[PDB]
């Protein structure tokens, strides 16, 4: 991005870790997820 | 040239605005500044 | 014309059919007014 002008709402999430490997190989994992809108109100879903 | 700001996403109070506070005046229009716990209001301003 | 009142203030809301006379400058708390009239002290009658 290049910069942000006027930011109603500012957010981080709980902490977690991740792998960060430099390999090759079949996808030893998943994830899903579920972005929607309700009623003005935003809202996620997930599962590994 | 005031300065406006964005009031976003917390909890206000007025029981922390005149204990030792001692301002010139404060008042409030439409409704008792007494009772600004019980109301609820959305995207408050600041300008000073 | 200045002989005709409206109430400034009072404590709580009225009943149907209720008049109230008695006058007493509205206190808020602590810190009793007893006629002082400042920060905290507001005068009950008001003038046309």
């Amino acid at each position: 991005y290049s910069s942000a002008n006027n930011c109603t709402f500012e957010y981080v999430s709980q902490p977690f870790l991740m792998d960060l490997e430099g390999k090759q190989g079949n996808f030893k994992n998943l994830r899903e997820f579920v972005f929607k809108n309700i009623d003005g109100y935003f809202k996620i879903y997930s599962k590994h | 040239a005031w300065n406006r700001k964005r009031i976003s996403n917390c909890v206000a109070d007025y029981s922390v605005l005149y204990n030792s506070a001692s301002f010139s005046t404060f008042k409030c229009y439409g409704v008792s500044p007494t009772k600004l716990n019980d109301l609820c209001f959305t995207n408050v301003y600041a300008d000073s | 014309n200045y002989n005709y009142l409206y109430r400034l203030f009072r404590k709580s809301n009225l009943k149907p059919f209720e008049r109230d006379i008695s006058t007493e400058i509205y206190q808020a708390g602590s810190t009793p007014c007893n006629g002082v009239e400042g920060f905290n002290c507001y005068f009950p009658l008001q003038s046309y």
